[PDB]
């Protein structure tokens, strides 16, 4: 078996941006990845291709995933409106880092973030899943739209995304 | 403050 791997191609108000590939810790936390995994191909019918990041706060992370209401209230997962938090092993340890944003416990759904820093007084709080493999480069410049409270200044979008391992 | 929620944003 091997981790999945899937992209996203990130627009900043319709124009290209660039690639972001993630490997999918399945081997730690097989059902938070196979929930990223599904929502990023959409085979289920629903996903992340179209929604945006609705809050990135520079030397923080950026956040995404509220495919339904496009502002933190929504999004849901492949498991129902939302699922248990799997197991705490990954730590938040640096740049790159997946994580699943939450209402508090157990209550995953589809939001999630890429942490541009270690942030490790989230740690125990939010399943760590993935991690950038490829494309660090285009987070960095999407943190450059974001703002000290989470606005951006331009719509940041998920154009397209898939799986490509 | 800096935490990532879905729904009431804290501080």
């Amino acid at each position: 078996m091997v981790n999945p791997t899937v992209f996203f191609d990130i627009a900043v108000d319709g124009e290209p941006l660039g690639r972001v590939s993630f490997e999918l810790f399945a081997d730690k936390v097989p059902k938070t990845a196979e929930n990223f995994r599904a929502l990023s191909t959409g085979e289920k019918g629903f996903g992340y291709k179209g929604s945006c990041f609705h809050r990135i706060i520079p030397g923080f992370m950026c956040q995404g995933g509220d495919f339904t209401r496009h502002n933190g209230t929504g999004g849901k997962s492949i498991y129902g409106e939302k699922f248990e938090d799997e197991n705490f092993i990954l730590k938040h340890t640096g740049p790159g880092i997946l994580s699943m944003a939450n209402a508090g416990p157990n209550t995953n759904g589809s939001q999630f973030f890429i942490c541009t820093a270690k942030t490790e007084w989230l740690d125990g709080k939010h399943v760590v899943f993935g991690k950038v493999k490829e494309g660090m480069n285009i987070v960095e410049a999407m943190e450059r739209f974001g703002s000290r409270n989470g606005k951006t200044s331009k719509k940041i979008t998920i154009a397209d995304c898939g799986q490509l391992e | 403050x800096l935490l990532v929620t879905a729904g009431l944003v804290l501080a």
